[PDB]
């Protein structure tokens, strides 16, 4: 997952 | 080539690298045309209506009710043409990966990583879990079982939450119990995000526009190296994380991030799992891998006919780098556990995959994201498997030129602005  | 074929959505079916499919979702659904592109992997351009069956809808709620860092889209991914540029991008992907010894140190490991079978409920018996295969449609119209470790399926209602996707077991945490699972990642190669030069701006959530563009390779390498940790079943729990107390931004709102993230981004970033926490993983998926090793000694017979069971016990002996003794006794040695896992987790990160691609990327997963692009990488005048964006002998070639998105504008439409969302 790339995140905020 | 990663990808011995040059798909073409249009591709009539064969029934065996090119077929309808369904996928184990404990539910009903229609056939979708899925591309084998290797061996153990398949691609499904597809927007994923299927993982999980209360994410079915990709119409986009009210404009009052969205949250921050998400884009909505729901006709993406609906055409022919769209379908066949999705394939396209994915296989290009691969091979950009593929072309760099930790990509194909990665993709090798990922290959190897078939899930356990441990779905016997008799301990003497060796038996595959249903859920780590799909059911192909054979050229008579019949449906045969197929074992595969990695599916690459387009992205639910929104359309940037990439992650892993993997269908689970009533008793069984088959992404941390050592056994592995068949990983479903949502993804697209035909949107990217922007992030900031200056770590000042990066992390920050009110500056930036979003100057440079995330190279897609390296957000699919990403999700591939989550992909591995939950193929060889040693993904950190999510429940385990990093109370984030680096960033003002992050502690003013409480926000956590987990190992398994931190992990995979690796650089500094791993640093922010302390020693103890660290060997008490470490500990705990060693004693995992000796579960496993002590199961495929009590396997007396093998559940099917499609391999033998001599055949399935070197499968995992190799997986595993088990050990095998005189009479024949598996056994998890601890210097090859310790280089696995090593390999698997410190040498397969996203600041590792920076460094072979030799491209511009956030220095941190604690940040902001900017903005998100639409792109189109399977042209070669846009995008190679070699440079990615920064061709070659051209004036993208330097400094990053070809993910400057300000020098390079031709190759972005920015579509969303996250800046100051937050
Ligand atoms: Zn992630």
């Amino acid at each position: 997952r790339r995140g905020m | 080539p990663f990808v011995n074929k040059q798909f073409n959505y249009k591709d009539p079916v064969n029934g065996v690298d090119i077929a309808y499919i369904k996928i184990p979702n404990a539910g009903q659904m229609q056939p979708v045309k899925a591309f084998k592109i290797h061996n153990k992997i398949w691609v499904i351009p597809e927007r994923d209506t299927f993982t999980n069956p209360e994410e079915g809808d990709l119409n986009p709620p009210p404009e009052a009710k969205q949250v921050p860092v998400s884009y909505y889209d729901s006709t993406y991914l609906s055409t022919d043409n769209e379908k066949d540029n999705y394939l396209k991008g994915v296989t290009k992907l691969f091979e950009r990966i593929y072309s760099t010894d930790l990509g194909r140190m990665l993709l090798t490991s990922i290959v190897r990583g078939i899930p356990f079978w441990g779905g016997s409920t008799i301990d003497t018996e060796l038996k595959v879990i249903d859920t780590n295969c799909i059911n192909v449609i054979q050229p008579d119209g019949s449906y045969r079982s197929e074992e595969l470790n990695l599916v690459i399926i387009g992205p639910s209602a929104d359309i940037i939450q990439f992650e892993c996707k993997s269908f689970g077991h009533e008793v069984l945490n088959l992404t941390r119990n050592g056994y592995g699972s068949t990983q479903y990642i949502r993804f697209s190669p035909d949107f990217t995000f922007g992030f900031e030069e200056s770590l000042e701006v990066d992390t920050n959530p009110l500056l930036g526009a979003g100057k440079f563009a995330t190279d897609p390779a390296v957000t699919l390498a990403h999700e591939l190296i989550h992909a591995g940790h939950r193929l060889y079943g040693i993904a950190i729990n999510p429940n385990r994380v990093f109370k984030v107390n680096t960033n003002a931004y992050y502690e003013m709102s409480g926000l956590e991030v987990s190992f398994e993230e931190l992990r995979t981004f690796g650089g500094h970033d791993a640093k922010f799992i302390d020693s103890l926490q660290e060997n008490e993983f470490r500990l705990y998926y060693y004693n995992k891998f000796k579960d496993i090793a002590s199961t495929l000694n009590k396997a007396k017979s093998i559940v099917g006919t499609t391999a033998s069971l001599q055949y399935m016990k070197n499968v995992f002996k190799e997986k595993y780098l088990l050990s095998e003794d005189t009479s024949g006794k598996f056994s998890v040695d601890k210097l090859k556990f310790d280089k696995l896992y090593k390999m698997l987790t410190e040498i397969y990160t996203e600041d590792n995959f920076v460094k072979f691609f030799k491209v511009l990327n956030r220095k941190t997963y604690l940040n902001f994201d900017k903005a998100v692009f639409k792109i189109n990488i399977v042209p070669k005048v846009n995008y190679t498997i070699y440079d990615g964006f920064n061709l070659r002998n051209t004036n993208l070639a330097a400094n990053f030129n070809g993910q400057n998105t300000e020098i390079n504008n031709m190759n972005f439409t920015k579509l969303k602005n996250f800046t100051g969302l937050f």
